């Protein structure tokens, strides 16, 4: 019979011992970077892969349809399909050499002030802060077309070549493309009303995204509005956001806009900020605090390798350090997270959302191998924003922490953390709905190579009523210029994790019994919406998301409706401030 | 009987087998203190069946074995009467009617060391399951297929042994665990094995 069990059983041991060796290899880089170590990582990185194809051909001996066991068959189809690099010799090596280079030019981009031409900075520490504190417009922009200059140019031939050794990979694992591949992650078979196709999640996308575009379009209006007060006679009352003037290096989140596009100044501000400072948090309070929100839902806590293999403060060793944050599963109940935390409230915020995607791997380690993950690539960071939404809430700031419990909370504050919400979140969705639908035709061959700038700009215009200072022809690589673009990320789930999120803390917060607007819930001391969500985590990929998603949520696909009721209150607000101006954008 | 019970080789013994290679010793007409083993904080499982530890003190028995081995920190559960798993099923597997003890306590500073460990090994396939108390430490290659295997690893075809790799960041779960099983037998023999109170 299905002699594919006792093939699988044999991968899964085989599997966790080397991407156990694989893990230590490549964190042993990340928080010590040495010559050595970085080598030792692609010895390991070199045997992994070297493992995976034979496993993938081996794979292809059982065929999937003799499998009745929906979980035996559904690990056995992601082994033969998923990985199946079988390209070629010469194609397995040049598509590695290609994805190395991408990877490191982009980590290794530097550009110079064009009147101080020997001060030259990174992206990772320094440029990152002028594009997040700059209101110097010409400062803004030589920093931005810079680095699509300096660094993007570099990356288009590797663009066009990785374009095509992805498109052949994935022809040969029964894929229109790379983009077909990647949206593949969405499929899932049960027959019984839980299956999804690929080709409807483009439909299910833009069907959720025009339900989203009124409210996106009213923030832009106001976001506009208050922008030509710092900069009149750059932006147009009738047109698109200058590229190079939100949040960050993208329009990727417009954060940083929150000083700037503040609905009510007046009111005390709401950053904790400076209490930890007065009270002396360090990097290890702020974890203990992430151990007790999730403890009290009835979650278990760290482990203690958590709390003795983690790295959380920067060293000081010298030691040089990628200090962006990460969550690792290293497969062997050896759970540690990797960030340089500072004492502020965004980090305090963000290692609740980094403790999520260790809880979540911890939930589902019950497990074979090829079923621990989340059960779409959209869960785990919905999962960790999960988090952050009960955090970020004045009211759990006030009881465990330092707002200071003489704290006004009314309509006005209630606007002012709305839109603090929306500039991250609603501000993300366009942006990212936009860089995956240029993808997604670059792969499908929709867009010429000699129009990918010409569609690129053109898209951004559009969707994102965004544009661009410099005019750019199909010599940049605009899009090669995000990390997760030229380092081969599928992207579409920071998009399908937006809307997961108000799914879930709706279901979630009414298993808390919390009354009243849904942006005050904070699920803490609720075991009872705890255990609502720890038995989908468990399952991990066992099953197919729609029925995951239905045994939170009750649902079986992205329904928006959540994410519009929590922003209600700002949608309304909005609406009144753009009453009698435009809504929407030019495209010239 | 007055010579003591060289208990104290078997738990102190520096070095520890394979459990599928598992080592049994019998312990045969001396008295023991089994409080110095009860009495004592390094045992994560001390689980008895049958017997009751603190009135080992006063019982004979005929024999006593104690089998030793070392498993991942997770497996201790599958050495148990009525018990499955790759462990349990393929290396070491206690009657449904065992009277004994099982005792197991973490030996990471030991058995694990950086880089990983592996002298430690396991049976992940087998043809049956095991008979209470069998041991086999063939190293034959496993047929789950009809095409036979010539020594030959490949398509339905694999050699049986796989090492334990135990590094000191191993979860808890994952860390080796030294583990001993004593049986209490009793035969309608006389009884030279006894508890510190005749
Ligand atoms: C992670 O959290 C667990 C869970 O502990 C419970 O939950 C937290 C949130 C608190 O509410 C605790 O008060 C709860 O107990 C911790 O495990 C517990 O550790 C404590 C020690 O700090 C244990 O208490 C001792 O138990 C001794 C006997 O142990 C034996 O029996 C227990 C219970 O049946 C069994 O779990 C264990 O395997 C042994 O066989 C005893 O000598 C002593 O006096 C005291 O009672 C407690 O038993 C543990 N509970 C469990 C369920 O294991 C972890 O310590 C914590 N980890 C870290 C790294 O912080
Ligand atoms: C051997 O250990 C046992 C426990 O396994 C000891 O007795 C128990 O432990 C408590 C200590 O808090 C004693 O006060 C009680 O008498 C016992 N508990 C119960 C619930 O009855 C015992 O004392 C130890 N042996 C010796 C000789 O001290
Ligand atoms: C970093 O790697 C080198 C390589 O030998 C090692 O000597 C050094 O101690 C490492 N640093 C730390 C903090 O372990
Ligand atoms: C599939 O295999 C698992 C393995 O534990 C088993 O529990 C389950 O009952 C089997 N059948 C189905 C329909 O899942
Ligand atoms: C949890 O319970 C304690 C008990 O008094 C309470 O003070 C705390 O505010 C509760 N948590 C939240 C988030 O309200
Ligand atoms: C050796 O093990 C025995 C068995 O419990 C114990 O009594 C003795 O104290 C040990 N020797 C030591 C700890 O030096
Ligand atoms: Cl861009
Ligand atoms: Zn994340």
């Amino acid at each position: 019979e299905e002699l594919a069990k006792t093939f699988l059983d044999k991968f899964n041991q085989e599997a966790e011992d080397l991407d156990h060796q694989r893990s230590l290899a490549a964190w042993n880089y990340n928080t010590n970077i040495t010559k050595e170590n970085t080598e030792k990582m692609n010895e390991a990185e070199a045997k992994w892969s070297a493992f995976y194809e034979e496993q993938s051909k081996l794979a292809k001996d059982y065929p999937l349809q003799e499998i009745q066991n929906f979980t035996l068959k559904r690990q056995l189809q992601a082994l033969q399909q998923s990985g199946s690099s079988a390209l070629s010799a010469n194609k397995r090596e040049q598509l590695n050499t290609i994805l190395n280079t991408m990877s490191t030019i982009y980590s290794t981009g530097k550009v110079c002030n064009p009147k101080k031409p020997q001060e030259c900075l990174l992206l990772e520490p320094g440029l990152d802060e002028i594009m997040a504190n700059s209101t110097d417009y010409s400062e803004r922009l030589w920093v931005w077309e810079g680095w699509r200059s300096e660094v993007g140019k570099q990356l288009r031939p590797l663009y066009e070549e990785y374009v095509v050794l992805k498109n052949e990979m994935a022809r040969a694992n029964n894929y229109e493309d790379y983009g077909d591949y990647w949206r593949g992650d969405y499929e899932a078979e049960g027959a019984d009303g839980y299956g999804y196709n690929r080709n409807q999640l483009i439909e299910d996308v833009e069907r959720t995204f025009a339900e989203i575009k009124p409210l996106y379009e009213h923030l832009h209006a106001y976001v506009r509005a208050k922008l030509m007060n710092t900069y009149p006679s750059y932006i147009s009352p009738t047109g698109c956001l200058p590229a190079h003037l939100l949040g960050d290096m993208w329009g990727r989140f417009w954060t940083n806009l929150y000083s700037l596009t503040v609905p009510f100044p007046e009111k005390p501000n709401i950053d904790v900020t400076d209490a930890m400072i007065n009270q002396n948090w360090n990097a290890v309070r702020i974890f203990k605090e992430a151990e007790k929100f999730f403890v009290s839902v009835g979650l278990p806590n760290m482990t203690q390798g958590f709390w003795e293999n983690s790295m959380l403060t920067e060293p000081t060793d010298g030691r040089k350090v990628v200090c962006h944050p990460t969550a690792w599963d290293l497969q062997k109940g050896d759970f540690r997270i990797k960030m340089c935390t500072k004492v502020t409230m965004d980090n305090f915020l963000t290692a609740h959302h980094e403790m999520g995607h260790i809880q979540y791997d911890m939930a589902y380690a019950m497990q074979p191998y090829l079923l621990r993950n989340g059960a779409n690539e959209g869960f785990h960071e919905a999962v960790g924003e999960i988090m952050s939404l009960s955090a970020s809430t004045p009211k759990h700031l006030k009881s465990i922490g330092l707002l200071p419990s003489d704290f006004r909370e009314d309509n006005e504050t209630e606007i002012n953390f709305l839109l603090k919400q929306a500039l991250t979140i609603v501000g993300t969705l366009p942006f990212t709905y936009m860089l995956e639908k240029w993808r997604w035709m670059v792969f499908k061959g929709e867009i010429p190579k000699d129009q990918w700038m010409k569609k690129w700009w053109e898209m951004k215009r559009e969707i994102v009523g965004v544009m661009e200072p410099v005019p750019h022809d199909e010599t940049y690589c605009d899009p090669a210029a995000l990390y997760h673009v030229s380092n081969d990320f599928s992207f579409i789930r920071y998009y399908t994790r937006t809307i997961y999120q108000f799914q879930f803390q709706e279901a979630l917060c009414q298993a808390a019994k919390h009354e009243g607007p849904l942006h005050k819930c904070d699920i803490s001391n609720s075991t009872e919406a705890g255990q609502k969500l720890l038995n989908m985590l468990r399952l991990g990929k066992s099953k197919p998301w729609t029925l995951a998603l239905e045994n939170v949520v009750g649902a079986r696909n992205m329904d928006v409706r959540p994410l519009l009721n929590y922003f209600e209150p700002l949608f309304g607000w909005l609406k009144d401030q753009n009453r009698n101006s435009f809504v929407g954008w030019n495209t010239d | 009987p007055t010579n003591l019970c060289p208990f104290g080789e078997v738990f102190n013994a520096t070095t520890f087998a394979s459990v599928y290679a598992w080592n049994r010793k019998r312990i045969s007409n001396c008295v023991a203190d089994y409080s110095v083993l009860y009495n004592s904080t390094s045992f994560s499982t001390f689980k008895c069946y049958g017997v009751s530890p603190t009135k080992l003190n006063d019982l004979c028995f005929t024999n006593v074995y104690a089998d030793s081995f070392v498993i991942t920190g997770d497996e201790v559960r599958q050495i148990a009467p009525g018990q499955t798993g790759k462990i349990a099923d393929y290396n070491y597997k206690l009657p449904d009617d065992f009277t004994g003890c099982v005792i197991a306590w973490n030996s990471k500073h030991i058995d694990a060391k950086e880089g990983g460990n592996f002298n430690y090994l396991y049976r992940l396939f087998r043809k049956a399951n095991l008979k209470p108390f069998e041991r086999d430490i063939s190293t034959e290659i496993y047929q789950a297929g009809s095409k036979p295997c010539n020594g030959q690893t490949g398509l339905n075809c694999y050699y049986p042994l796989y090492r334990y790799g135990f590094y000191p960041t191993d979860g808890v779960g994952h860390q080796p665990y030294r583990v001993v099983v004593l049986s209490f037998e009793l035969l309608n023999a006389p009884a030279t094995v006894c508890g510190h109170h005749h």
